[PDB]
């Protein structure tokens, strides 16, 4: 009784196709599950298959096919959300078995990277707003092609990337942060490999 | 649904911890899974109904009651740096067709001392005028440093209210010392308004970690403050 998820990390472009593939190994006919985990959160339930219908809809537009002669039941979404990012797991039950808990997989990240239009990479410093002294450089607004690289200095710090989502202005942008307590922001993300184009201030 | 508490924890090796967990469901079925990178949901135990417990695949460790329906409570024992990981409790009604409802989970970290806790120190960094006038847009960064373990929860909060729109937070926090087997951590998050929101004097911007660490029946005689579960924030203002 269990269940195979064969990758573990998974890239959709915002607005396209997403699978998320499961196979199951049963000894009599198998009812399985696909449940999503939203950072920090518990699983939520998305569908599941009984019987009949090998096409089965499910919560978030989500939907699966139960492939029997393939022993598959592959997690599928028409248009992928950045919402949609998360870890999906699949889970078993073998109608054999005796009314077991279920049995779960591995897990799959899926990641859902989003389709920036409209790029203006630039790095700011900000100040803070109790003391002098203090800074922090903001790389933001670059498209999702830029890959933000770790610091080789060990006294300078850079966070990974992240989408924020203005949702009143339908606008999206990603942003990493580098600050240190040595420093300057032109070559704060001199170690990545930043646009040729970067507004730098 | 199903609740659990703690929805975090820290203990010292060797201490005890019952977990609890409550459905309002009538769920004849109750269990207990860890979760752990690279090996997603074990089993520990569940129960199919009061009086009975049923041992799980990976049961040891860890002990479990059901003397309620609504209840399912998990002890451990005596706490060992193994039994670190995230616990979810999921319930169902009997027939094998029925879904588990899962509660939120419980992060649990197991310390050999708790001499290695800190809470976070905060800050918050206003918007550039260069990125206002470029993008007439304007992005608050907060930064949460210096806490351990990595049980944290921050947010935003504007005039009064907590807000999600035009934040993003790091998925994963970064050791200030890569090369520690407790390093401290780092966490940053940004929050975006329009170049008028924040240039509007009267709105007041504040950024907060809810951090979970010592509780009251914790002894403590360090001369630094106790790291107790706190809520560590700061602010900023409006700037025409």
């Amino acid at each position: 009784q269990s269940v195979a998820q064969p990758e573990d990390q998974v890239n959709v472009a915002e607005g396209n196709p997403l699978t998320v593939k499961c196979t199951y190994s049963v000894s009599g006919n198998p009812y399985l599950f696909w449940y999503v985990q939203y950072p920090n959160r518990g699983l939520q339930f998305l569908l599941k298959y009984i019987t009949g219908d090998n096409l089965v809809k499910g919560s978030y537009g989500f939907e699966a096919e139960f492939n029997k002669s393939q022993t598959s039941f592959h997690l599928k979404k028409p248009s992928a959300l950045v919402s949609d990012s998360a870890l999906y797991f699949c889970a078993v039950r073998d109608m054999n078995s005796g009314n077991t808990p279920l049995v779960f997989g591995k897990g799959t990240r899926l990641s859902v990277i989003a389709n920036i239009q409209k790029p203006d990479p630039a790095v700011y410093q900000l100040r803070d707003s109790k003391s002098s002294d203090k800074s922090v450089c903001l790389f933001t607004d670059f498209d999702s092609q830029t890959n933000v690289s770790q610091s080789k200095d060990s006294d300078v710090y850079i966070t990974d990337k992240c989408v924020l989502d203005m949702r009143s202005m339908d606008f999206k942008s990603n942003s990493a942060v580098a600050w240190s307590n040595k420093f300057a922001c032109a070559n704060a993300f001199n170690n990545s490999i930043i646009p040729e184009d970067t507004f730098f201030p | 649904g199903v609740t659990q508490t703690p929805k975090f924890q820290v203990l010292k090796t060797g201490q005890s911890m019952t977990l609890q967990c409550a459905q309002d469901m009538n769920h004849e079925y109750m269990s207990w899974y860890r979760q752990d990178p690279g090996m997603g949901l074990r089993l520990i135990h569940y129960s199919v109904g009061a009086g009975i417990t049923d041992q799980g695949e990976v049961p040891n460790g860890y002990n479990v009651s059901r003397s309620t329906t609504e209840d399912f409570p998990l002890r451990l024992l005596s706490a060992a740096p193994s039994q670190t990981s995230v616990y979810f409790c999921a319930s169902s009604y009997v027939s094998q067709n029925n879904e588990q409802f899962f509660g939120p989970g419980t992060r649990l970290t197991v310390l050999e001392d708790l001499k290695n806790v800190f809470p976070p120190e905060v800050a918050v960094f206003e918007p550039s005028e260069a990125e206002i006038s470029h993008t007439q847009k304007a992005t608050l960064v907060c930064l949460a440093t210096g806490f351990y373990p990595d049980h944290v929860e921050l947010s935003w909060w504007v005039n009064g209210k907590e807000v999600h729109s035009g934040v993003c937070t790091d998925p994963q926090p970064l050791k200030e010392q890569p090369a520690l087997n407790d390093s401290r951590y780092s966490l940053s998050s940004r929050l975006r308004v329009s170049a008028t929101f924040w240039q509007n004097p009267r709105n007041h911007f504040r950024c907060q970690v809810q951090f979970y660490g010592l509780s009251e029946n914790d002894e403590w005689t360090q001369d630094r403050a106790k790291p107790v579960t706190q809520i560590v924030s700061a602010e900023a203002w409006g700037r025409a």
